[PDB]
């Protein structure tokens, strides 16, 4: 499981920027699927891609244990992961927290925090 | 220059989590003092910026590293050290 930071901007207003973090990539992707359902029963593939395209911004920082650093991933990659997670539920045509500050500080000392 | 993400949480509410990104660490630190100056609206000493950063529920930077093509997480303590050097 790779600690993941999710960067989102819902509207073109800069103050709609928010972030969350997750113990795994799968959890961060799941959170996006839940955001998509909240913005709506049944949905087709195009709705998921266009929900993700309509976000003014969406990207992830994914922890890489071998370097102790974070790989950046942007919308094109996220859309393919989210589609794969959502593919079985889409219609188609035819038919108590850790702060980032503390976590980065433990990391600077040579340690990872592991769920 | 290193692309920089500034991540903040201003209150204990998870909905106070916000971010900005910048083409340089300089731009990100500049952006952070401007946040503090607006709360201040006067001069201030380093202690005052330090206290401002302490009262944030979370503050960090993620800074692009060209050797790895990956981002390094920087702590609030790291940020205060750079603020200090911006003021010596």
């Amino acid at each position: 499981s790779s600690h993941t930071v999710l960067l989102i901007q819902t509207s073109p207003r800069l103050d709609s920027r928010t972030w969350g973090d997750y113990e795994s990539v799968t959890d961060a992707l799941d959170a996006l699927c839940k955001m998509f359902e909240d913005f709506l029963v049944t949905y087709d593939v195009s709705q998921v891609y266009e929900f993700l395209d309509k976000l003014s911004d969406v990207s992830m920082m994914i922890f890489n244990r071998e370097t102790g650093q974070y790989i950046g991933r942007t919308r094109a990659w996220i859309k393919q992961q989210v589609y794969e997670m959502m593919r079985g539920r889409c219609q188609h045509p035819g038919s108590k927290r850790i702060t980032l500050n503390e976590r980065f500080g433990v990391l600077e000392k040579g340690y990872t925090i592991q769920a | 220059s290193s692309h920089t993400v500034l991540l903040i949480q201003t209150s204990p509410r998870l909905d106070s989590r916000t971010w900005g990104d910048y083409e340089s660490v300089t731009d990100a630190l500049d952006a952070l003092c401007k946040m503090f100056e607006d709360f201040l609206s006067v001069t201030y000493d380093v202690s005052q910026v330090y206290e401002f950063l302490d009262k944030l529920s979370d503050v960090s930077m993620m800074i692009f590293n060209r050797e790895t093509g990956q981002y390094i997480g920087r702590t609030r303590a790291w940020i205060k050290q750079q603020v200090y050097e911006m003021m010596r």
